């Protein structure tokens, strides 16, 4: 489960940098560090809780986005790299 | 050792030391530390470990780790008439490290 | 009935006829029931219906009882407890409520820790050694409640059990509280005729002279019933005899469902609270007859203060007059306690300064080791709130507590200061009211009450300067307020001068101190460091029942049987040369290390008084008036 | 490693290493239990030999009573005890210990911005308090699963312990060893008669370090300690010898207080004022979940019976000054808090270094 | 059945109730009988509590005991068992009760007309059944049988109004003496006091008797005991009585008409048909004497309940008899074993040590106390000297402590500024000079004393604290003991070693009475008529006379000039009164008594009462005192003038030091009792300012 | 525990079987013993039932009183 903020780069002036919440399946866990530029593409769906809030007092849902995708917007040297 | 308030989660944190083991640990603003981070940086050039009794934690961390610190001489200008020691808030043994 | 049982028991009335004591301990604690009860009505305390037994004498008497007991209580207290009953009900018939065990001695590997106390101890007698923590609040709990009926005009009873109250598990049958007869009619419930009995929760964790220095404490619970009651304060080392017993079901049913696991206590049947060093719990020691004969003969002899004296410090060359003034703390003087509520100090306190490596730490140790009450507390370490007293707060009730300083908790004792002189201010201010009105007033946010803190202050400070500088006047080498030297009784400048045959003394002495072996220890082998717990009832090495030295052990019970028997009082011929040396000494024109103010004169009484309780003379006869004079005058010139 | 268990690791033997936060109390878990139904007095026994479950309890009490199914009795005397009927007579049932156990992966490779993940486990018999908090180990397991009452499915992992090595075992008084076998016995008499013993152990003290002979034979007998004694009137002489180094600086006594540390049974190598979360003497600290006084730590306690090596010493708080002397002479600390009050053992040479003031030292 | 099983239990309540009936009846102490005079002004609703004496009652028993008869042990029956002996007493006083000779009127309270309206309402509901059974005719036929069996009918079909729903009187016990006890052999433990400690759960259900101090105290509240609903359907009022913490209402009517019919009638409260009670909660903690060695004190919970409310305050030396009753257990459900119960303290009688200066009444036993003192002579010095008696000298110290025992006149102008009437006084000496004996012996003295030490408070210590009630339930202030010692006297203890918020709290306090809070709690101002008492040393410890008197009383001249006295106590050695200080002291040692058997000194209760019954006056001053008054301050403002460049200044005059002047002069005004002040007062006065400072520095 | 108790019965089972094996291998009424005699036919297979009688016990207490 990740929390994705919108870039502080791309926000309007006067508005605070949105949240979704992604949740990354088997193969896409441990994927993006924190800190760092990324894109996801999923599905948005409405995540479903019990009994709705009762705070707002109107029958409001929270949203998830399942990522379907994960695409980063090393110090790894191959065999041609120690002979450079 | 640091508790979440809100998860209720004891966790172990080893600081910027023990972090930067086998790496570089970086301290902007080296005048202006406090005095726990100062004894810190003393143990962490002396031993290159940190020890720690807390919460009922009883052990040391491995902190060895290269130091690029970064310091503002007194006053705001150094002074050439005096010698490094009357320039800066550091002491002589952590001068000397 | 079962078989076994009244074999048990009948086992229990061998054990019982075989060994008189407990037999006569209960005739003892019988007649004395019946000769307060005969007293209330003919003209008050009821000693409670219990036997303390000896595990020992039973293992010599039975070895499978001892082990059944040991291991398996369950089956085997309650029919020693019914053999009790029975004995005592066979002798009360010339003159009703069951008779309770208690154990001591030896009991091998169940003598355990809160931290050693596992699960193969479940269901085991364990004795456990530990730091009372918490103490809950004494409730009653109702055991049988009696009601009446109006209408029909008649008692009815109903009698409550719990799984605490009883050793073996019975059947869980909830008899709810009756409003109602069976006839319909309305029950008024009886509060006086109903019995409800005291009950305790503590806490008992691991002593932290005994627990690893880096670890989180081990802790459990302990159950007390009505006469276990408030024989435990927090802060006491305790050791507590009973049966650890699980409860229960751990979320083995469908309701419960949770990992707290089995709830594990101790039923508690026995609670010595341990006397330790710097602790709560005052050192007490059985006075037989023949250490009283003793006692008696050394008050006869004319050399005594000074051989109670000289015996408190063997290994410590010269320091004689400290030695005096030290065992005159230790008898404590007379407090007076006026009529109209104004009161008068008892305690003498000792200040000592002077030059570094001169035996006053030493000496402040002594006094926490020979001393019945002593509390050590250091300068900087302890502060305001650390000697007087704190406010927390309650987890059950919600309402702030307090919770006792190193004042408080050494009442009726001694406080052992090192490092006077690092005292804080705030820290002075509140060691001005203890040393004086031998009280502590704490004014908190809500909280406004009075502790009492009466303690005798033994203290030791060096110079500002490192040493002690005879040209200087006193004032500024020990640089301390007035005040604070006027509390102080007596004041001790020790200084290191060099003399070569006084060095020679000191080495001679320290070499030969470094000499000793203990009795049953070898050449070469290394003494053993044994923790030193002692219950609490209610230069030569050869001292062994005064030969010419007194032996600590001996001369703690010389100071505890001066304390409790005897409390002199004042004559005319102590008064006239208590008068004439403090009107010597308030006139005098030699200059004095300590002022001379009003203090001063009470010292003298109290110093006086002191030596009459070494002497055990219900009378303050000249002689202690001049002793007294001529220890304070060594202190002041 | 900690981070790298995923799904394909549940209900397998992984082997997997760090460091301990906390060891939970010692709850008590039932093998054999024996009940008896409340009503019909229906006599039962029921052994457990798994104990690897969390929240959840895998066997319980059963939900009716046993009578009717077993047909027990040919007289077979509608009756129902009804739900739940049965009662644990707990003086002839049997228990076990279990503890949790927490477990982190070791902070020196933690990413930089990121809370260092953790994993409960549990163990139970003799694998029960045989690690205290803060030690580094590597435990073989069971990667195991409990639901806790945040995704539709999800579910918490833990570790079922099936055992546990030690990398490094800490010294202190409790966990150090009196136990002797022949072979060191023998080599140790051997050693003792030498007639170059005192130069053999003057040689080993830091190979490294040029010059300071006297300093070495000092450290040695440092190592080595006098005599202590106790006395009938109750008063102890210590045995325990402390050396201060003072001088120049880049004169290797800080490498000197290091060997010592190496080389001691029990040592601790601590700053004069004290360590980066480690305190000097001794530091009385509220309990976490409990709120009860305990010894939170310190250098001259958790040496007791070592050496505690003090780098610059001059610089220290008022505090540690009067610990250290009462340390130094009586080897007892003294606590008198607002709740607790007791005098602890602190049996330690003292070995401290120091640099003059102003740089180098002045022969005026 | 035997599933609720029978004892036989000694006590028989017919017996003890017919006891009970004719002990009201009969008993006369020595307008007729006591209980039913008292019974008499309670139906004239001119009394609003019966307080029953068991010393009564045992001397009941005891002329029964000597005309020879057989009467019961009523009063250990009452010592074991009050709760039930309470409404046992209150069955037999409704039994005969006299009618009110007064009629009710419209200055009459709610409560009475409301009982008035329900025992008619009874009435006519028994006449009305009544004369509709005698109009049915059954039998058509003994008059006085039928009768009878027609009364018991109606007495049975019927639902009236239930005694308890028309009390207009609280119950109490008030325990016996102790000395009535020693009169007649009789030995009970009610009268004794016990502690907190002593008290335990073989006590429940008795009435017992605790001394303490209060320490809490909360707001009176009022506790339902019986709701009372209407229903619109039937008419009816249903009542539920309530026993408990916590209470579930009722939906529907309960009523014999609406529980017969198939439709059910909704219920509404009404507050003013049900009973509350007046009920406050109170925490007492034993005294410092009572704790043993070692040992914190506990506390332990009071129920006042009823007219007893608001006679417990925190700061109280008290005995409070009440009955011990267990309560439901509070706390975890986890560490509870079997059926464990909190515990209280249901109050009935309480017994203040020292009686308030407002609740002082000139009543006939005062007034021959009052004036034996008075025709003693010399009350001034008689009072004086005895306030610490085993104190030697510090004659003029002791006088002005006993004026600021009794204090000045509080002076209101139509403007609305007021003057302070309380009076400060500083004790600042050398070291051994028993100050803080003075200031333990002079808020000992006071009712509402206060004894502080100077860093044992803190700031919040002193002024206030903002924290929660839960009884209440309510977010509420509560003082230091700058208010503990309102209308008292506040001993400050150690005055030089303060911190500067102390220093200004009390500043504000000398001159204002009130301290001013302005904090992220509250912004509140709260009332402190405190006089105060400082002890104090000089600046280095000691007086040395190379420096002026200013320079070693490192003072603040504001502070300094609002004490009104302020005694250097110096410790001069001398030959002469060492001796006889010594011998004073080593008498007091010797023998536990003051030294000087030419004179009585006067008790502390005698010295309270005379204090008291001098603070009910108020003196005034007529032109000629007032113009010797302002010459003499006009001649003083002269003298500090001319002193002010010389060492021997004390300070500078200060209108402060006219209005002290008076207040003193009005304090020993009202120590003759006088309504005016007299030249002598005002030669006292000046002569005191003068000893309090000149005179033992010039010597 | 206390709800199956216990009573004491002047039965004891232990001498009684040793009794009953002494009567077995010791019984001669006046080849060898009669009942060794018996089980020597039944293991061969000659014997199906083993009779004992009471009168033979009898006689054997009464021998072993006198
Ligand atoms: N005489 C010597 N023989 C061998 N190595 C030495 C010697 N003197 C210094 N060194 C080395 O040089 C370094 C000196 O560090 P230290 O002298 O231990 O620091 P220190 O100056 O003693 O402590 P300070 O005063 O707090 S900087 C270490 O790496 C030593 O190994
Ligand atoms: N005039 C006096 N008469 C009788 N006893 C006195 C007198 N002066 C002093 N004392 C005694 O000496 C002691 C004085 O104690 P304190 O009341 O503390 O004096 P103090 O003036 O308050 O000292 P401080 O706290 O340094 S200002 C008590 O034991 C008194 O009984
Ligand atoms: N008069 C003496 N007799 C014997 N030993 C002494 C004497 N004075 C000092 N010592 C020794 O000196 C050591 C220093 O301890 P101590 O003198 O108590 O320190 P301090 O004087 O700083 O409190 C002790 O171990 C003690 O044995
Ligand atoms: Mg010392
Ligand atoms: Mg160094
Ligand atoms: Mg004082
Ligand atoms: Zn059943
Ligand atoms: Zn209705």
């Amino acid at each position: 489960r990740v929390t994705l903020q919108e870039a502080p780069g791309t926000v309007p002036p006067g508005r605070l940098p949105r949240h979704r919440e992604v949740i990354l399946l088997a193969d896409l866990v441990d994927v993006s560090k924190p800190g760092e530029e990324v894109e996801v593409t999923g599905i948005y769906k409405n995540n479903y809780d019990g009994n709705l809030n009762a705070k707002n007092g109107f029958p409001v849902f929270a949203t998830i986005i399942e990522a379907n995708s994960i695409k980063r917007r090393v110090f790894s040297w191959t065999e041609e790299e120690e002979r450079e | 050792v640091r508790k979440d308030p809100i998860t209720k989660e004891w966790t172990l944190e080893g600081g910027a030391l023990v972090l930067a083991d086998k790496g570089v640990c970086l301290i902007d603003e080296f005048d202006k530390m406090n005095d726990q981070d100062r004894t810190s940086i003393h143990e962490a050039m002396e031993q290159q470990s940190i020890s720690i009794s807390k919460a009922g934690i009883v052990t040391t961390l491995q902190a060895r780790c290269s130091i690029i610190a970064a310091a503002n001489p007194n006053g705001g200008r150094y002074n050439s008439t005096l010698p490094l020691a009357q320039n800066v808030s550091l002491t002589e043994p952590i001068l000397s490290r | 009935p079962d078989a076994v049982f009244g074999d048990r028991v009948r086992r229990f009335q061998e054990f019982l006829d075989t060994f008189t004591s407990y037999r006569d301990s209960v005739r003892s604690i019988q007649v004395y029931n019946s000769n307060n009860a005969a007293n209330y009505n003919d003209d008050l305390n009821i000693l409670p219906h219990r036997i303390i037994i000896s595990l020992d004498d039973l293992r010599e008497f039975d070895r499978s009882f001892w082990s059944g007991i040991l291991v398996e209580p369950a089956y085997f207290i309650p029919p020693a407890e019914k053999a009790l009953t029975d004995l005592a009900d066979s002798m009360d018939d010339v003159p009703r409520h069951p008779w309770k065990l208690s154990f001591k001695g030896s009991f091998g590997a169940h003598a355990l820790s809160p931290r050693t106390l596992t699960a193969q101890h479940l269901n085991k007698l364990v004795s456990v050694e530990g730091i009372v923590t918490k103490t809950s609040l004494v409730r009653p709990k109702l055991i049988r409640s009696v009601h009446y009926a109006a209408k029909t005009g008649r008692f009815h009873y109903r009698d409550y059990t719990d799984a605490t109250t009883t050793l073996t598990t019975r059947i869980p049958t909830p008899a709810i509280y009756p409003t109602e007869d069976t006839e319909g009619n309305k029950l008024t419930t009886e509060y006086g005729y109903s019995t409800f009995i005291d009950h305790q929760r503590i806490t008992v964790q691991e002593m932290p002279e005994m627990a690893p220095a880096g670890q989180l404490p081990r802790s459990i619970d302990v159950i007390l019933d009505d006469d276990l009651v408030d024989k435990t304060k927090p802060g006491d080392r305790v050791n507590v005899v009973g049966v650890f017993k699980s409860l229960g079901a751990g979320g083995m049913n469908q309701s419960n469902s949770t990992l707290i696991g089995f709830k594990t206590l101790i039923l508690g049947n026995t609670v010595y609270p341990l006397h330790a060093r710097s602790t709560g719990v005052a050192a007490r020691q059985m006075l037989t007859d023949f250490d009283i004969r003793n006692i008696n003969k050394l008050s006869k002899k004319k050399d005594i203060f000074d051989i109670l004296s000289q015996s408190l410090a063997p290994s410590i060359y010269g320091h004689d007059h400290i030695k005096k003034a030290i065992l005159l703390m230790l008898m404590g003087g007379v407090e007076k306690n006026l009529e109209n509520g104004s009161h008068l100090r008892g305690d003498i306190n000792i200040l000592m300064v002077g030059d570094p490596s001169t035996a006053k730490s030493q000496l402040l140790r002594f006094v926490l080791n020979t001393a019945s009450l002593a509390i050590a507390t250091t300068g900087r370490g302890s502060s305001g709130v650390g000697l007087t007293a704190a406010v927390t707060t309650d987890r059950e009730t919600g309402e702030r507590r307090l919770e006792a300083g190193a004042m408080v908790l050494a009442d009726r004792g001694v406080v052992c200061i090192d490092e006077f002189d690092k005292m804080t201010d705030v820290d002075r201010v509140a060691i001005h009211e203890v040393m004086e009105q031998q009280t502590v007033t704490i004014a908190k946010a809500g909280i406004h009450t009075t502790l009492n803190a009466r303690c005798s202050v033994i203290a030791a400070a060096n110079p500002v300067f490192g040493q002690y500088d005879v040209n200087r006047d006193p004032h500024q080498n020990i640089a301390l307020p007035d005040s604070l030297l006027s509390r102080f009784d007596l004041l001790f400048v020790v200084t290191d001068d060099i003399n070569e045959i006084r060095d020679r003394s000191i080495s001679e002495h320290v070499l030969r101190t470094h000499r000793y072996l203990p009795p049953g220890y070898l050449e070469g082998e290394p003494v053993r460091e044994r923790l030193n717990l002692s219950l609490a009832v209610g230069g030569n090495y050869n001292g062994t029942e005064i030969p010419k030295l007194v032996t600590i052990p001996f001369l703690r019970k010389y100071v505890q049987y001066a304390k409790e028997r005897v409390i002199p009082q004042l004559t005319q011929e102590a008064i006239n040369v208590i008068v004439k040396n403090y009107t010597d000494l308030r006139n005098d024109d030699n200059t004095k290390k300590s002022p001379i103010t009003a203090r001063t004169l009470e010292t003298l009484i109290r110093l006086a008084t002191a030596h009459a309780k070494v002497r055990l003379s219900k009378t303050v006869n000249k002689v202690d008036a001049k002793v007294a004079a001529n220890l304070l005058r060594f202190a002041l010139l | 490693p900690l981070r790298d268990l995923d799904s394909e690791h549940v209900s397998k033997i992984v082997r997997l290493s760090g460091i301990i936060i906390s060891t939970s109390v010692l709850s008590s878990r039932a093998t054999y239990l024996s009940i008896m139904c409340r009503n019909c007095r229906h006599t039962t026994s029921i052994t457990i030999n798994n104990f690897n479950s969390i929240t959840g309890n895998t066997v319980s009490l059963p939900r009716s009573c046993l009578s009717t199914i077993e047909s027990e009795s040919s007289m077979a005397n509608k009756k129902n005890c009804g739900p739940d009927p049965y009662i644990i007579i707990h003086e002839s049932s049997k228990f076990i210990d279990q503890q949790f156990l927490k477990l982190q992966e070791i902070p020196e490779l933690v990413p930089v911005g990121e809370m260092p993940r953790n994993l409960t486990m549990t163990c139970d018999r003799y694998l029960t308090n045989k690690v205290i908090p803060g030690t580094r180990v590597t435990i073989v397991g069971i990667y195991s699963i409990y639901n806790s009452k945040s995704g539709v499915a999800i579910r918490t992992p833990y570790i079922k312990i099936l055992g546990i090595q030690s990398d490094v075992e800490t010294s202190s008084i409790w966990n150090s060893v009196t136990m002797f076998t022949e072979e060191e016995e023998e080599e140790f008499l051997q050693l003792s008669r030498n007639p170059k013993l005192y130069e053999i152990l003057t040689n080993s003290i830091a190979p490294s370090i040029f010059g300071n002979e006297d300093i070495k034979k000092a450290i040695v007998c440092l190592l080595m300690g006098g005599s202590k004694k106790i006395l009938p009137d109750g008063m102890r002489l210590r045995g325990d010898i402390n050396v201060l180094l003072l001088g120049d600086p880049g004169t290797a006594k800080s490498q000197l207080l290091k060997f010592v540390e190496k080389v001691s049974p029990i040592a601790v190598y601590t700053s004069g004022k004290g360590s980066s979360a480690a305190g000097l003497t001794a530091s009385v600290q509220r309990d976490p979940m409990t709120r009860e006084f305990y010894l939170e730590g310190g250098a001259m306690v958790l040496a007791d019976g070592g050496v505690v090596c003090i780098d610059e010493f001059d610089k220290m708080r008022d505090e540690d000054r009067v610990a250290i002397h009462e340390a130094m002479e009586q080897q007892t600390i003294s606590i008198a808090k607002a709740g607790i009050t007791t005098v602890l053992n602190s049996r330690t040479s003292v070995l401290a270094a120091a640099n003059p003031i102003y740089g180098r030292y002045d022969d005026l | 059945s035997a599933a609720l099983p029978s004892i036989q239990l000694p006590v028989d309540y017919n017996n003890l109730f017919n006891e009970i009936t004719d002990f009201l009846v009969t008993f006369k102490q020595d307008k007729g009988p006591k209980y039913m005079a008292m019974l008499q002004k309670v139906a004239n609703r001119e009394l609003n509590s019966v307080i029953i004496d068991l010393d009564d009652i045992l001397q009941y028993q005891n002329e029964k005991f000597l005309q020879g008869t057989q009467a019961d042990d009523l009063v250990s029956a009452i010592q074991q068992n009050a709760n039930h002996f309470t409404e046992l007493f209150c069955r037999a006083i409704d039994n005969n009760m006299p009618l009110p000779t007064k009629e009710i009127d419209y200055k009459d309270d709610v409560l009475d007309v409301i009982l008035n309206q329900r025992r008619l309402r009874n009435e006519r509901m028994l006449s009305d059944r009544t004369n509709e059974i005698r109009s049915e005719n059954l039998m058509d036929t003994p008059p006085s049988s039928m009768n009878d069996a027609l009364r018991e009918v109606v007495e049975d079909e019927t639902e009236l109004f239930p005694p308890n729903l028309t009390r207009r009187y609280f119950l109490y016990f008030k325990p016996l003496s102790q000395n009535c006890a020693r009169r007649y052999r009789k030995k009970a433990i009610s009268s004794k006091p016990l502690s907190v400690r002593q008290i335990k759960g073989d006590f429940l259900g008795q009435l017992i008797t605790v001394r303490g101090i209060i320490t809490r105290v909360s707001d009176v509240k009022p506790a339902v005991e019986v709701i009372a609903y209407t229903c619109d359907q039937c008419g009816y009022e249903v009542f539920q009585e309530v026993n408990s913490r916590t209470f579930t209402p009722l939906s529907e009517c309960t009523s014999e008409e609406c529980s017969q019919n198939q439709t059910k009638g909704q219920l509404f409260m009404s507050t003013r048909a049900s009973k509350f009670s007046a009920f406050q909660e109170c925490k007492i903690q034993e005294l410092s004497q009572q704790v043993p060695v070692g040992h914190i004190p506990r506390s332990l919970n009071i129920h006042v309940n009823g007219t007893l409310v608001r006679s417990l305050s925190p700061g109280d030396i008290v005995d409070v008899t009440g009955i011990f009753l267990p309560a439901p257990y509070t706390g975890f459900k986890a560490l509870k074993a079997g059926l464990l119960t909190e515990t209280y303290l249901e109050a009935q009688f309480v017994r203040q040590h020292k009686k308030k200066f407002a609740s002082f009444s000139l009543t006939s036993d005062v007034e021959e106390r009052v004036m034996e003192l008075i025709t003693s002579g010399d009350v001034y010095n008689r009072l004086a000297k005895s306030i610490a008696p085993e104190i030697y000298g510090n004659l003029d110290v002791k006088k002005a402590l006993l004026l600021l025992l009794v204090g000045g006149v509080d002076k209101r102008v139509g403007d609305g500024m007021k003057i302070r009437g309380d009076i400060n006084v500083c004790l600042m000496g050398d070291p051994g000079v028993a100050k803080s004996q003075l200031l333990k012996a002079i808020c000992k003295i006071s009712p509402r004393g206060v004894y502080t030490t100077g860093k044992g408070s803190s700031g919040v210590g002193l002024t206030a604290a903002v924290m929660k009630d839960p009884v209440t339930d309510e977010m509420i202030l509560e003082g230091g003991a700058l208010v503990l010692a309102d209308n008292g006297i506040c001993c400050i203890d150690e005055f030089d070693k303060m911190d500067e918020s102390d220093r200004t709290a009390i500043h504000e306090v000398m001159e204002q009475q009130t301290i001013s809070i302005s904090k992220a709690g509250i912004n509140t101002t709260l009332n402190a008529r405190t006089s105060i008492l400082a002890a104090a040393n000089p600046l280095y410890g000691r007086y040395n006379p190379r420096l002026s008197p200013l320079d070693n009383i490192n003072l603040p001249a504001a502070l300094l000039s609002r004490f009104d006295i302020l005694f250097l106590m110096l410790d001069i050695p001398s030959r002469d009164d060492d001796e006889k200080l010594a011998e004073h002291v080593t008498y007091v040692h010797m023998h536990n008594k003051q030294p000087d058997l030419d004179f009585t000194p006067v008790e502390p209760s005698k010295m309270r009462e005379y204090i008291a019954y001098a603070k009910t006056k108020r003196p005034v001053m007529s032109e000629a005192v007032n113009d010797y008054v302002v010459q003499a301050y006009i001649r003083l403002r002269q003298d500090s003038k001319r002193e002010m460049d010389s060492k021997f200044s004390f300070g500078q005059a200060t209108p402060r030091t006219l209005l002290g002047i008076i207040r003193l002069s009005q304090a020993l005004a009202k120590l003759r009792l006088a309504d005016m002040v007299d030249i002598d007062d005002v030669e006292e006065a000046l002569r005191l300012v003068r000893v309090s400072k000149e005179s033992l520095y010039q010597e």
